[PDB]
Order: structure tokens, then C-alpha cells, then sequence
């Protein structure tokens, strides 16, 4: 059966980088070198482990209406389980074509090195304009892995789903972060803080990003790829498995195309 | 008190010609960015146009006279402050918009004439600087072992100073821009400031004696005559077509060597001071080498000095790694490439004495024979880089990565252990050059007789 909308909140991801040297590249040895490093430890907190793929469970499922479902389709991506738009209550579609390469600021590039942004959700109209101007719930719990591709430190936006808990314990998205804070309505109150990789979160920023430079050359400058780093998500707490047509999935790949819900047995 | 003057004049060529054939390239994809297309089309183009430009200097400096000051001197003279401009300004990069990336070809290619228009003169002066061979024959042995100390100055200087120098490697999965080109200026700085201060105390005391009166003072040709009897003569080109296998061997071992010790066999991914090590030897023992000519060293010098490279180098076909006695080879092999420098390449005026009393009236025809010699030896660097270069094509290394394949094993082993083996024995056994002892010392005679 698949999770709840606080539920969301509450499971914690760990997403897992690998990396991929260009096979043509034979120049900036020791710079690109040095910037491999920085990236590589820039992302602090990883999955030591390598990753497991691959259909997990793969029992012939029983579920309710799902409350959440993200769908992303790809030219070529690895293909996961498809649920109807009947079964998920709300749908976030990860779109990547808004993303544009940005230039990675380096110290020792005569020509900066360009990444490409993480891809975007985007939902169906009229589902998140409820602003209702509720701001303070933006504050997340502590994090120490601020960098160019992932923030969720920053907390510009926090913005009501309307289709979802209108009476009471509404809950809100941060598109910005692409992360959702869900509240209990109670005039006395307790309320929990977020892990610190949202599962949604984790599902949006998986695409592999490539590092480009250009170097000044005979015939005008050229193109050189540097390096290429894949990024896959895996949960870190018991269950919590991607739900996705019948299949089961446990942690989702690079490029992944496919509805999945987070769910339970 | 010259013999020390004179035997500086090599360092101020060698520092630089080692810091470039070891750091250019590198410098052109790190520091510099430069595609590998350009950074290879830059390397090929410098050495072709220094094995051109070399004959083409040699035949100017054959027609040069006479005016107010030495004979070949003003060469120097014109050479050092252009030349030292060059080398210090190759290193800067250029900020530009557009055509960055000429500059390096230009100011490589220029700064190159510029050296071998220095060499080639201080080479030949070795003829000139006095008659008799004994004198002669110091002076040369002077000059050779500062000129290896020269290669062991320019590659500490420029490793130190610039960090390690060792290749570059793609880590296996499964410190400013501003202030490393400043480190590299600082050692175009420095390597500029030890080569001006070498030509200045060079040129401050050689005083090259000019020639006495000559048989045939008139009807000297220099662009055909010059050729054509260097042809007639036989024992220069049995010398230098014996030299070549040598050089052509023991260069190879040394170019390709710096992969060798990471890649294949190597314990340590760095070189740490191996290749200092060995030249340093090498700088050690060419005084021994001299001496050793002095006790019975009219073949047997050039016999045991090849040959003495034979066991301790293909002690790597026991292969049974040890990393101290390893670096013992490499000794081994520093004496032997001490010999393989200063024998033949000193052995020359004695060639060029016997065709100068051969035939009297052709004069001033000198530096055709220095200047030839030298063209050879940077063929035979050029024939040497194109056969690693293509070996290496052939068998593995499709890509630079720090694993490579089991092939370039093989194909690296074999090259740099088992080619120069037999290259150097072929060299050897064709080595048998016309003058001995007893053909010095016949044409000692004549020589004193003449005047
Ligand atoms: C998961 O999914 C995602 C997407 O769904 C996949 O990600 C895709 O991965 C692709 C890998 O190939 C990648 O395609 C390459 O994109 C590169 C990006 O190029 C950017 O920049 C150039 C211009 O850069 C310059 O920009 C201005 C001027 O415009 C200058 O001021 C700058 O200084 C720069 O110099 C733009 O053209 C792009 O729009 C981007 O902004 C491209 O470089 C690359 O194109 C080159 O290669 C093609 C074939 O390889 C060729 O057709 C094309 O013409 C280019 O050829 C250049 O390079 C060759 C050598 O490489 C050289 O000889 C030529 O002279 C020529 O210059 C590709 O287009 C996608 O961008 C990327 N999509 C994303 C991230 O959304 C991911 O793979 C997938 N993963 C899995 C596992 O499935
Ligand atoms: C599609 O997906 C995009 C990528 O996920 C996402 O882009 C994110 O957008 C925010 C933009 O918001 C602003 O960012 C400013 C960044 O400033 C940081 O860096 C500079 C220098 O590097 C520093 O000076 C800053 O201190 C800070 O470290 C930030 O300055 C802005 O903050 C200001 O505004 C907010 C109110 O909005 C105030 O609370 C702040 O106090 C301050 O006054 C502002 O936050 C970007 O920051 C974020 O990093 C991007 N994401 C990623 C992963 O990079 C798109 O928004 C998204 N679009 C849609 C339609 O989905
Ligand atoms: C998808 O990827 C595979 C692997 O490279 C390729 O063979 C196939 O043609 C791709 N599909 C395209 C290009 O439409
Ligand atoms: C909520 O979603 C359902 C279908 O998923 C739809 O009937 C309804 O109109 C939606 N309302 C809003 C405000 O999005
Ligand atoms: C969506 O969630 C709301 C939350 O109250 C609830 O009505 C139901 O679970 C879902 N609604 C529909 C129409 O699926
Ligand atoms: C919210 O918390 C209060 C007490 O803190 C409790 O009475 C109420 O049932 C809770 N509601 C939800 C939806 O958790
Ligand atoms: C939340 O925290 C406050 C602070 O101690 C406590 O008094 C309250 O009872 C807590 N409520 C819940 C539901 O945990």
C-alpha cells in the first residue's frame, strides 16, 4: 500500500554518485583532475555501499489510491512501472528540457567548465496556487550539503496544494528545493523537522550532468567533454519501495522513465 | 685557465633543451590550454624546424668571415640576448581574443634557430680554441661533462621549482591558474638568468686563435665544394653512421623511460630523482672516461662503454623486481651513457684532422662537419620519437588512463630493454672506424711537419 503524504516527508534518501572519465579526452589532466576532487567531495554525505537496481519484490501488489505519483518520460532512459492516472491522487512530472548548462566556477580554468542544472517538477494547473501566505514553514533541519547542484538549505517559497488536506493539516511545497513540509493543525503543537534528502527530492535530481570546457585550439577553440557523473536515489529506511506498475523497484536509476509512488509491503 | 671557461658554453644549450623536451608538452595541455591536435602539431613542427634549421646555420657560419672580432663569436654574440628574449617569452602565455595559439609555434621555432645559431659555433670552436690534440682533447672532455651536468641542472631546476614532474594519469574508478604560470615564469626567469651569465663568462676568455697562413688562401666554395668533399671522405661518415645506432639507442631508453617507470615494472608512480640520479652518474664518470682514453683509448674506450650497458640493462631480463638494485642499473646505465656522450662526439677532430692534411687546399670547411653531426643526432632524436610513438600506437595505449592494458606491457618491455640491445650491438660491430692510435699519432707527424 503506498505511503501517506506526511509519510513523504518523514522517509529519508540517500542518493549514490558514480563516475565516468571521457574516453576522448587526452588534455587538462591535472586541472580537470583537480576538479573531479572538489566534486568529489563536494557531496558529503553519499551511500558508501554500491547501489542495488532492479525489481526488488515484485509481489502481485495491493494498494489504495496513491496520493502522490511522479512521472518522467525520456528518449532513451531505463523503463520502471507505469500506474494510470487514476490510481495517483496528484502527479509531479519531471520535465529536464528547462534545464540550461551553468558555468561552474573553478580556480584554475582559463575556460570555465559548464554543468548542467538538475531537471524541474512541474504539476498540472491549478493543483499548488493556494499561496495562503504561510511562509515559516520553510526552515528544514541542518545540512551540510549546499553546492551548485543541490540545496536544500535555501527556502524561498513555501506554497500550499490545494487538492490536498484543504480542512486541515495542509500541506506545503517548496518548488525551489522541489521538497514538501507536511503540518498538523493543532493549536498546541509538535511538528517534526525534515531528513535531509527529501525522497522527492532524490527522485527529481537523478539524470546524469556533464561536465564540458573548451580549449583554445588550431582551426578555433573546441568542445572537450571532461567527465560525466550518474546519480541514483535509494531509500535509507525499511520499506519505503518505489511502487511502480506492478514492479518493486528498491532504488531507481540514472535516467529513469516511469510513474512510481513510495510505498509499504 | 680557459679549459673551465670554455667547458661552461654547454650548459647554457643543454639546461634548455632539457627543460623543453621534458616540460613543453605538458605545459601546452596544463598550463596553457591547447588542444592535443595543436599541442602535437606544435611539438612535431619545433623539431622539424630544428633539424632543418640546423645545416642551414652550419652553411652561414661557413661563409661568415673575419670582421673585427672572432671568427664565429659574434655568433654567440648575436645569439644570446635574442635568444635568451625567446625562451623567457615561449613560457609566458598570451591573453588574446584571437590567434592565441600561434605564439607557441613562433616564438618555439624562433627561440630554436636562435640555439642551435648558438651551438653550432661553440660546438666547432673546439677545432680553433688550440692546436694541439692534447689540449684539444681536454678542452672537449671539459665541455661534455658540463654539458650532462648541464641536462642533471636544467631538469632538478625545473622540477624543483615547478612541483613534480611526472606524468600525468586518469585516477581508476570502479594552487591557482595565476600562480602556477607564475611558477613557471619564475623558471624561465631563472633558467634565463643561467644561461646569459654562461655565455658572458664563456665569451669573456675563450679568444679563439685565428688561422695561420693557409696553402690555399683563395677560391674557397662553401655552398658545393664543402659537401662534395665531405662526401669523398669516408671515415666521417663511418663515424657518424656508427655513432647514430648508439645515440639513436640510448636516447630512446631515455625518452621513453618516463612512462616505463609508472606503467610497466614500476614500484613507484613517481620517478623521484631516478633520471637525476643516472645523469648524475653519468656526469660523474665522463671524467674517468676521459682518463680511461688517455690508458689505451683509441677503440676500447667506445668498445667497453657500449657494451657495459648490455648486462646491467638486460639485467631486466631476470625481471625479478628490486627497487635498490633497480636504481643500481640505473647506475650502471649513467656510466654507460657517459661513455656513449663524450667518446664519439669528441672523437671528431681527429677525423677532421686526417681530412684536413689529406687534402691541403681546401680550407675553412669546419663547422660543415659539426653542423652535420648535430643535424644527425636530432634525426636520430626525431627517428627514435617516431618509432616509440608508433609502437605505442600499434600496441595498446588507445587511450592515456592510469590502468593500461597488459599489451603496452609487452610492447614497452621489449622496446625499451631489448631494441636498444640490439641496436647498440649492430652500432658496435659496424663501429670499426678507419683511425686507431698508430693513425693519430701518423697523423701527428704530418701535422707538426706542416708548420
Ligand atoms: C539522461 O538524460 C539526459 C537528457 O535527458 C542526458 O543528458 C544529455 O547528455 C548528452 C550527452 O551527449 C548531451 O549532449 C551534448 O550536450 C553538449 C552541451 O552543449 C552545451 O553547449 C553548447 C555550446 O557551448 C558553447 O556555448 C557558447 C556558445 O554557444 C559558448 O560561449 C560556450 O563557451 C560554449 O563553448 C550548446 O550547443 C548546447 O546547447 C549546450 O548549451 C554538447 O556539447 C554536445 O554537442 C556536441 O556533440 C554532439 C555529438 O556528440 C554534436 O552533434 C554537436 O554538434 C556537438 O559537437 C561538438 O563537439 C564535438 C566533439 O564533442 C566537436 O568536435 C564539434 O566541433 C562540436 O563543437 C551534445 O549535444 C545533452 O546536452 C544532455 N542533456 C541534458 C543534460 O539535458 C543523459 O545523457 C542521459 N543519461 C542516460 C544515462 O541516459
Ligand atoms: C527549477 O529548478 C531550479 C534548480 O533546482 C530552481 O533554481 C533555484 O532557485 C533559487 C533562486 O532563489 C534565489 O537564489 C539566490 C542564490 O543566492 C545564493 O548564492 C549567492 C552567491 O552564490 C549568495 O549571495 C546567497 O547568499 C546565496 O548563498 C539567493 O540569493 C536568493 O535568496 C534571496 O531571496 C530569498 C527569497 O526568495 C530570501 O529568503 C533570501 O534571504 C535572499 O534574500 C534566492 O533564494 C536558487 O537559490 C537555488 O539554488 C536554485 N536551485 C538550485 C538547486 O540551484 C528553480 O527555482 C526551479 N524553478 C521552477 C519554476 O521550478
Ligand atoms: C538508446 O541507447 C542505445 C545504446 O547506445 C542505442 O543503441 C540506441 O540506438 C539509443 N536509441 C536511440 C538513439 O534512439
Ligand atoms: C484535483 O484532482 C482531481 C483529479 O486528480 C480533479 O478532479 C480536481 O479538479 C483537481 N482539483 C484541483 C484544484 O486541482
Ligand atoms: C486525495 O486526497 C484527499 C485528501 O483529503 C482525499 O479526498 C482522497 O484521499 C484523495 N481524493 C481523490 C479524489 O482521490
Ligand atoms: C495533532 O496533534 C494534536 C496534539 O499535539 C492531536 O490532538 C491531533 O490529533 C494531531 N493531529 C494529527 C493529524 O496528527
Ligand atoms: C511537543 O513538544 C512540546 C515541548 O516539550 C511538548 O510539551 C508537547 O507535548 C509535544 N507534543 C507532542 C505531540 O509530541
Amino acid at each position: 500500500y503506498p505511503a501517506s503524504p506526511r509519510e513523504w516527508t518523514s522517509i529519508e534518501a540517500e542518493l549514490h554518485i558514480s563516475y565516468r572519465w571521457d574516453p576522448n579526452l587526452k588534455g587538462l589532466m591535472r586541472p580537470a583532475n583537480s576538479l573531479l576532487s572538489t566534486v568529489k567531495q563536494d557531496f558529503p554525505d553519499i551511500r558508501q555501499k554500491p547501489p542495488i537496481f532492479g525489481p526488488i519484490f515484485t509481489n502481485i501488489n495491493l494498494m489504495g489510491i496513491a496520493p502522490i505519483c511522479v512521472t518522467a518520460k525520456r528518449k532513451n532512459g531505463t523503463n520502471v512501472g507505469t500506474l494510470p492516472s487514476t490510481v495517483c491522487n496528484v502527479t509531479f512530472t519531471v520535465d529536464p528540457n528547462q534545464q540550461t548548462y551553468q558555468t561552474y566556477t573553478h580556480n584554475q580554468f582559463r575556460h570555465q567548465p559548464r554543468f548542467p542544472k538538475p531537471p524541474n517538477i512541474t504539476f498540472p494547473q491549478g493543483t499548488l496556487l493556494d499561496k495562503s501566505t504561510r511562509f515559516c514553514q520553510g526552515r528544514p533541519s541542518s545540512c551540510s550539503t549546499r553546492n551548485f547542484w543541490f540545496r536544500p538549505a535555501d527556502y524561498n517559497q513555501c506554497l500550499q496544494i490545494s487538492n490536498l488536506s484543504s480542512t486541515a493539516e495542509w500541506v506545503l511545497l517548496d518548488q525551489t528545493r522541489n521538497s514538501l513540509f507536511w503540518e498538523n493543525k493543532t493549536k498546541g503543537a509538535n511538528q517534526s523537522q525534515t531528513p535531509c534528502v527529501q525522497v522527492l527530492a532524490g527522485m527529481t535530481i537523478a539524470t546524469s550532468y556533464l561536465g564540458i570546457s573548451a580549449v583554445s585550439e588550431f582551426f578555433g577553440t573546441s568542445l572537450t567533454p571532461l567527465f560525466h557523473f550518474h546519480i541514483s536515489t535509494c531509500l535509507k529506511t525499511q520499506g519505503a519501495f518505489y511502487i511502480c506498475g506492478q514492479s518493486i523497484h528498491q532504488c531507481l536509476p540514472s535516467n529513469w522513465t516511469g510513474t512510481c509512488t513510495i510505498g509499504y509491503v | 685557465c680557459n679549459k673551465l671557461c670554455y667547458a661552461v658554453g654547454g650548459a647554457p644549450y643543454q639546461v634548455t633543451g632539457c627543460a623543453l623536451g621534458f616540460f613543453l608538452q605538458i605545459y601546452l595541455l596544463d598550463v596553457a590550454q591547447v588542444g592535443p591536435f595543436s599541442a602535437s602539431i606544435i611539438l612535431f613542427v619545433g623539431r622539424a624546424w630544428d633539424a632543418i634549421t640546423d645545416p642551414l646555420v652550419g652553411f652561414c657560419i661557413s661563409k661568415s668571415s673575419w670582421t673585427r672580432l672572432g671568427r664565429l663569436m659574434p655568433w654567440i654574440i648575436f645569439s644570446t640576448p635574442l635568444a635568451v628574449i625567446a625562451y623567457f617569452l615561449i613560457w609566458f602565455v598570451p591573453d588574446f581574443p584571437h590567434g592565441q595559439t600561434y605564439w607557441y609555434l613562433l616564438f618555439y621555432c624562433l627561440f630554436e634557430t636562435l640555439v642551435t645559431c648558438f651551438h653550432v659555433p661553440y660546438s666547432a670552436l673546439t677545432m680553433f680554441i688550440s692546436t694541439e690534440q692534447s689540449e684539444r682533447d681536454s678542452a672537449t672532455a671539459y665541455r661534455m661533462t658540463v654539458e650532462v651536468l648541464g641536462t642533471v641542472l636544467g631538469t632538478a631546476i625545473q622540477g624543483q621549482i615547478v612541483g613534480q614532474a611526472d606524468t600525468p594519469c586518469f585516477q581508476d574508478l570502479n594552487t591557482s591558474h595565476r600562480e602556477t604560470q607564475n611558477a613557471y615564469l619564475l623558471a624561465a626567469g631563472v633558467i634565463a638568468s643561467i644561461y646569459v651569465i654562461c655565455a658572458v663568462i664563456l665569451t669573456l676568455g675563450v679568444r679563439e686563435q685565428r688561422e695561420p697562413y693557409e696553402a690555399q688562401q683563395s677560391e674557397p666554395m662553401s655552398f658545393f665544394r664543402g659537401l662534395r668533399l665531405v662526401m669523398s671522405h669516408g671515415p666521417y661518415i663511418k663515424l657518424i653512421a656508427g655513432f647514430l645506432f648508439t645515440s639513436l639507442a640510448f636516447m630512446l631508453v631515455e625518452g621513453n623511460f618516463a612512462l616505463f617507470c609508472t606503467y610497466t615494472l614500476g614500484f613507484r608512480n613517481e620517478f623521484q630523482n631516478l633520471l637525476l640520479a643516472i645523469m648524475l652518474s653519468a656526469t660523474l664518470t665522463i671524467p674517468i672516461w676521459q682518463w680511461f682514453l688517455t690508458r689505451f683509448g683509441k677503440k676500447t674506450a667506445v668498445y667497453v662503454g657500449i657494451s657495459s650497458a648490455v648486462p646491467f640493462l638486460i639485467l631486466v631480463a631476470l625481471m625479478e623486481s628490486n627497487l635498490i638494485v633497480t636504481y643500481v642499473v640505473a647506475v650502471a646505465a649513467g656510466i654507460s651513457v657517459a661513455a656513449a656522450f663524450l667518446l664519439p662526439w669528441s672523437m671528431l677532430p681527429d677525423v677532421i684532422d686526417d681530412f684536413h692534411l689529406k687534402q691541403p687546399h681546401s680550407h675553412g670547411t669546419e663547422p660543415i662537419f659539426f653542423s652535420f653531426y648535430v643535424f644527425f643526432t636530432k634525426f636520430a632524436s626525431g627517428v627514435s620519437l617516431g618509432i616509440s610513438t608508433l609502437s605505442l600506437d600499434f600496441a595498446g595505449y588507445q587511450t592515456r588512463g592510469c590502468s593500461q592494458p597488459e599489451r603496452v606491457k609487452f610492447t614497452l618491455k621489449m622496446l625499451v630493454t631489448m631494441a636498444p640491445i640490439v641496436l647498440i650491438l649492430l652500432g658496435l660491430l659496424l663501429f670499426k672506424l678507419y683511425p686507431i692510435d698508430e693513425e693519430r699519432r701518423r697523423q701527428n707527424k704530418k701535422a707538426l711537419q706542416a708548420l
